[PDB]
C-alpha cells in the first residue's frame, strides 16, 4: 500500500526505510513515475547513477537508510521505494510527494 | 643458460598457469562482468588468482630436490584439466574425479584425439621440457627458507589485499557467483583430489554392514495363485527428455513406439544426477534425491536386494560400464556383462567393432525357462547416446539423418551435424526398446509382462558452451537432468500408469519396481510412482 | 542498448495459467541477473522471482512460491515465468529487470532497467 509521507515539496526531503538485513551494499532506490517504469536513481545506498546532477544524494545511519534531495523539484513528484537485499529482494511501502 | 633461482622458476610457472590454464574462467569473468565497466574488479581478480597460484606452487614445492618433478606434475595436470574445461566446458568436482577413476580404456580412447594430443604437447609437455632442461642452484637452507617465506607472504598479500580493498565486491562474488570458483585450474583439481581422498578414507573406515530400510517389505501375493510377472527395466544412458517425439520434437526419433499400443511417456522426469555413477545408485536407493549420498550408496539397502530376498530372482545384463555398485550384494552369477564378444553374440556389424544392445536379448529365453514359475526382473543396461562418439552407437540401417559428425571433436562439427548423430543414436535406442517390447509380447500367454525405461542423465550439445555431461548436481544445466521415460505393459495385467503430465523424478523408480510385484514398504510407500 | 520488453498479458481465469517473455535485444548478453517484479493496482512494488540463467539458481517470495516456475531460453535471449493456479490477488503489472556493472569501488547488482509492463488480469 502506498503512503504520502513527505507531501511537502519545495525543500529537502528525507524518507526512511528499515532494513531487517543490514546488507548496506544491496540497498537502492527507485523513482516510479505514475504510469511509467521505475528509474534507478541512487544505488548501493551511497553512490549515484547517471541521470541526475547530485540532486538525490542518499546516505546511511546505522541500520536505517534515508534519501535526501537537495534542490527544488519542479519535475519529479513520483514514488520512491527502498530495496533491501538482492537474494531474495524485498521492497518497502513506497512514498509520495505533493 | 645461467643458473636460475628456484623461486623465479616457481613464479614463472604460476604466471604461465594463470595465463594459459584459466582461459575458460577468464572468459566467464570477462563475459559476466564487462571489462569496460568493471576494470578494477577484473584486475583484482587476476591479481588474486595469480597470488593463489603462486601460493599453491610454493607450498607443494617447498623442498629443493622435488622442485622439478612437482613442477612437471603441476604443468601436466593443469594442461590436461584445462583442455577439457575449455573444449567441453566441464568442471572438476569429487563426483567428476570419481567418474574419471571408474573408467575403462575403451571409453577413454574416444576422448583421445589429435587436437588434445597437440594441445598437451604444446602446453604441458613443451613447458615441461623447458623446466626440466634448465639449471637450478639451491642456496643454503637459511636463505632458501627466508626467500620461501618472502614468497609466501607476497602471495598472501596478493590474495588478501585485493579482497580487503574490494570487500563488498568480493563478498558478493563469493556469495552469489560460487560456480566460477570451480572453473579455475589446477587449484580446483587439487581441492577435488583432497576431498576425494578424505571421502575414500571415510569409506574405508566405514563398517561393512547393511543399513536396512525395508525390513517390513512383504509380498502381497506369491507367484503361485497368480500369473507370474516379468519386468524388463531398461536402464538408459544419455538421452534428453525434449528430444523424443512424444514430448515435442520436429523430427521423428521414436517412430517404432508410436505403432506399439500401450506405451505411455511422461513429459517431466528429472534424474538424480548428471553422471551415471552418481545416478544409477540413486535410482534404486530407498532414499530420495535430497537424502541420497553416493559415498554410502553401496552400503545402504537397495530395492534390488529387497526383490532378491523376497523371492524374485533378478538378472542384470550390463552393456555400458559396470553396475556402479548396485549389483554387489547379489551373487556374481546374476550380473553378466555384455561389453565383450565373449558374451555378446551380436557384434562386428559395424566397422567400429562395437557390441550393440540388441544382442543382449539373445539368450533370455534360457533364463526364462530356468526360472519357469517365479517372478523375474530382467534389467538391461544401455550404451545409449554415450559420447563423445554419438556416431558409433548405431548401425548404418539407422543412418537416416544426413550429414553426421564423424569427427572426434564436438567443437568443430556444426550443431546440426551433431544433432543428426545424436538423433540417430536415439533411433537405435528406440529400435532396441521396440525389440524388447516385442520380446515381452511374445511371452504374454504365460506372464504379465511390463517394461520401464528411464535415462540416468541428459546431455549438453552446445548451449552456453557446455558439450558433455558431468556438471555438479548443484548448478548443472536443465538439459543434463531432463530424461525420457517410457512405460509399456500388457492390456490384461491391470497395471494403470499415471498421467503423462505428472511431475516425477528419479525417486519414483523404487516405488514403481515395488508396486510392480505388489510389495508395500513404509520407507517408500508415500512416494509418487510411475504406476498406480 | 537494453530493450527488455514484456509480452504475454491478457485475460485469464482463476486456476488458469500464463507464460510471459522478456530480455529482447542484446543488452548484457542475457545470462545472469534479470528478475521479475510485479505491482498490484495502486500498490507498492513486490518482488516475485529472480532467475540466474547459467547456474540454474532461482528464488521466490513465499507468497508466489509453489505455483511459479521460471524457465530460460538463452538461445533466443528470453526469460519465461510460468504461472499456475492463479487467484484474485495475482492481478498486477509485471516487469523484468536485470542487474550488472559496478564501475569502481561502487558495487551494484540492482534491478536497474525495466519494461513497459504487461497487465495480467484475473477474473
Ligand atoms: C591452504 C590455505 C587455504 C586458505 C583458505 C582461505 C579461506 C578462509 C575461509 C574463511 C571462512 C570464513 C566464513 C565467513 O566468514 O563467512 C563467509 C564470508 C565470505 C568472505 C570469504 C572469506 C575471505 C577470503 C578471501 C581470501 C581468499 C580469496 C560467507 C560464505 O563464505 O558463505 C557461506 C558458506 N561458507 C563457506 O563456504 C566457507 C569457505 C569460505 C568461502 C570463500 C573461500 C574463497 C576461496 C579461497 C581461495 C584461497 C586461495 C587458495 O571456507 C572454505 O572452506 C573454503 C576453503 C578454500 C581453500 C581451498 C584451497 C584449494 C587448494 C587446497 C590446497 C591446500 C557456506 O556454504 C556452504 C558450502 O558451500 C560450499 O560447498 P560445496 O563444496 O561447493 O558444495 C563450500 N565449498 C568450498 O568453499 C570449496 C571451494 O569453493 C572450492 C575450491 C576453490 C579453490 C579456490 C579457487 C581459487 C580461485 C579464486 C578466485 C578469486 C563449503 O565450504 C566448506 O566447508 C569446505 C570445507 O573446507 C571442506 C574441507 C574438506 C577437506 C578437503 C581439503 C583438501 C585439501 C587437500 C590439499 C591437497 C561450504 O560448506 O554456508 C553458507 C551458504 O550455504 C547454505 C546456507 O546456509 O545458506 C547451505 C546450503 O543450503 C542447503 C543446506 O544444506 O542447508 C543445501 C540443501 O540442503 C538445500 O535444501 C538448501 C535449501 O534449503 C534449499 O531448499 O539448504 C548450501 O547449499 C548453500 C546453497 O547456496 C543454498 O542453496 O546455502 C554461507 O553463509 P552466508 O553466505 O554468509 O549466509
Ligand atoms: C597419456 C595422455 C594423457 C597425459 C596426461 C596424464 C594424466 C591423465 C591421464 C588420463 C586422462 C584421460 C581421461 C580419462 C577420463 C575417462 C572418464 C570420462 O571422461 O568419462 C566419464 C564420464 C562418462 O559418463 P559415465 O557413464 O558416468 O562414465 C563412466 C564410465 N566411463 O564423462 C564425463 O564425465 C565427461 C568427461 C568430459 C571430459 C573430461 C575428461 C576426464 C577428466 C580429465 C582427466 C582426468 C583427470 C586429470 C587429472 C585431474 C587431477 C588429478
Amino acid at each position: 500500500s502506498p503512503s504520502s509521507l513527505s507531501a511537502s515539496v519545495g525543500d529537502r526531503v528525507t524518507i526512511t526505510c528499515r532494513a531487517s538485513q543490514s546488507v548496506s551494499s544491496a540497498v537502492a532506490w527507485y523513482q516510479q513515475k505514475p504510469g511509467k517504469a521505475p528509474k534507478l536513481l541512487i544505488y548501493s545506498a551511497s553512490s549515484l547513477y547517471s541521470g541526475v546532477p547530485s540532486r538525490f544524494s542518499g546516505s546511511r545511519s546505522g541500520t536505517d537508510f534515508t534519501l535526501t534531495i537537495s534542490s527544488l523539484q519542479p519535475e519529479d513528484f513520483a514514488t520512491y521505494y527502498c530495496q533491501q537485499s538482492y537474494w531474495p529482494i524485498t521492497f518497502g511501502q513506497g512514498t509520495k510527494v505533493e | 643458460r645461467r643458473s636460475v633461482s628456484p623461486f623465479v622458476l616457481v613464479a614463472s610457472v604460476a604466471v604461465f598457469l594463470t595465463a594459459t590454464a584459466n582461459l575458460t574462467f577468464f572468459d566467464k569473468i570477462s563475459q559476466t562482468y564487462p571489462i569496460a565497466d568493471n576494470l578494477g574488479f577484473v584486475l583484482t581478480i587476476a591479481v588474486v588468482l595469480f597470488g593463489a597460484m603462486l601460493l599453491i606452487t610454493t607450498l607443494l614445492s617447498s623442498y629443493r630436490y622435488v622442485l622439478k618433478p612437482v613442477l612437471i606434475l603441476l604443468l601436466i595436470m593443469g594442461a590436461v584439466t584445462s583442455y577439457f574445461t575449455d573444449t567441453y566446458g566441464t568442471v572438476y568436482d569429487t563426483t567428476m574425479l570419481q567418474n574419471a577413476l571408474q573408467t575403462d580404456q575403451a571409453e577413454t580412447k574416444d576422448l583421445l584425439n589429435a587436437a588434445f594430443i597437440m594441445r598437451i604437447i604444446g602446453l604441458g609437455v613443451l613447458p615441461s621440457l623447458l623446466v626440466a632442461f634448465v639449471k637450478v642452484d639451491y642456496p643454503t637452507w637459511g636463505k632458501g627458507l627466508m626467500r620461501r617465506l618472502g614468497l609466501i607472504v607476497a602471495s598472501l598479500a596478493l590474495i588478501l589485499l585485493p579482497v580487503v580493498a574490494f570487500s563488498s565486491h568480493y563478498a558478493s562474488f563469493f556469495r552469489v557467483h560460487k560456480p566460477l570458483r570451480s572453473y579455475v585450474n589446477p587449484i580446483m583439481p587439487i581441492y577435488s583430489v583432497g576431498k576425494l581422498a578424505s571421502i575414500e578414507y571415510k569409506k574405508a573406515s566405514a563398517p561393512k554392514d547393511t543399513i536396512y530400510h525395508a525390513k517390513d517389505a512383504v509380498q502381497a501375493t506369491k507367484p503361485d495363485m497368480r500369473k507370474p510377472r516379468l519386468v524388463v527395466f531398461v536402464v538408459g544412458e544419455t538421452a534428453r527428455a525434449d528430444h523424443v517425439s512424444f514430448n515435442g520434437y520436429e523430427r521423428d526419433t521414436f517412430p517404432q513406439l508410436a505403432k506399439i499400443d500401450g506405451v505411455t511417456n511422461f513429459s517431466n522426469v528429472t534424474s538424480c544426477g548428471t553422471s551415471t555413477a552418481y545416478s544409477v545408485p540413486c535410482m534404486f536407493s530407498y532414499l530420495g534425491a535430497d537424502e541420497y549420498d553416493v559415498d554410502t550408496a553401496k552400503y545402504q539397502e537397495n530395492v534390488l536386494d529387497t526383490l532378491d530376498r523376497l523371492g524374485v530372482s533378478i538378472l542384470w545384463r550390463d552393456n555400458n560400464s559396470d553396475s556402479k555398485g548396485v549389483m554387489d550384494k547379489l551373487p556374481k552369477a546374476q550380473f553378466a556383462d555384455y561389453k565383450s564378444a565373449t558374451n555378446n553374440a551380436i557384434c562386428n556389424t559395424n566397422p567400429y567393432n562395437e557390441c550393440r544392445d540388441v544382442g543382449m536379448l539373445v539368450g533370455l529365453d534360457d533364463f526364462v525357462a530356468a526360472n519357469n514359475g517365479k517372478d523375474m526382473l530382467i534389467m538391461l543396461h544401455q550404451m545409449g547416446n554415450h559420447g563423445p562418439a554419438y556416431f558409433k552407437r548405431y548401425d548404418e540401417k539407422f543412418a537416416k539423418f544426413t550429414p553426421v559428425c564423424e569427427g572426434n571433436e564436438l567443437a568443430k562439427c556444426e550443431h546440426q551435424s551433431l544433432i543428426n548423430a545424436y538423433d540417430n543414436a536415439l533411433l537405435a535406442t528406440d529400435d532396441f526398446i521396440a525389440q524388447s517390447i516385442q520380446w515381452l509380447q511374445t511371452h504374454s500367454n504365460a506372464y504379465d509382462v511390463s517394461m520401464l525405461y528411464v535415462s540416468d542423465h541428459g546431455e549438453s550439445l552446445g548451449e552456453n558452451g557446455v558439450y558433455l555431461h558431468g556438471m555438479p548436481n548443484a548448478f548443472a544445466p536443465k538439459e543434463q537432468r531432463s530424461v525420457p521415460a517410457f512405460f509399456w505393459t500388457d492390456k490384461q495385467t491391470g497395471i494403470t500408469p499415471m498421467a503423462t503430465d505428472t511431475v516425477l523424478t528419479h525417486d519414483a523408480i523404487t516405488p514403481t519396481l515395488l508396486k510392480l510385484f505388489d510389495v508395500t514398504a513404509d520407507k517408500v510407500k508415500d512416494r509418487t510412482a510411475f504406476i498406480r | 542498448e537494453v530493450q527488455l520488453v514484456e509480452s504475454g498479458g491478457g485475460l485469464v481465469q482463476p486456476g488458469g495459467s500464463l507464460r510471459l517473455s522478456c530480455a529482447a535485444s542484446g543488452f548484457n548478453v542475457y545470462y545472469s541477473s534479470i528478475h521479475w517484479v510485479r505491482q498490484a493496482p495502486g500498490k507498492g512494488l513486490e518482488w516475485v522471482a529472480s532467475i540466474y540463467s547459467s547456474y540454474s539458481s532461482t528464488s521466490y517470495a513465499d507468497s508466489v512460491k509453489g505455483r511459479f516456475t521460471i524457465s530460460a531460453d538463452t538461445s533466443k535471449n528470453t526469460a519465461y515465468l510460468q504461472m499456475n493456479s492463479l487467484r484474485a490477488e495475482d492481478t498486477a503489472v509485471y516487469y523484468c529487470a536485470s542487474g550488472n556493472f559496478s564501475s569502481w569501488w561502487s558495487h551494484g547488482w540492482y534491478a536497474l532497467y525495466w519494461g513497459q509492463g504487461t497487465l495480467v488480469t484475473v477474473s
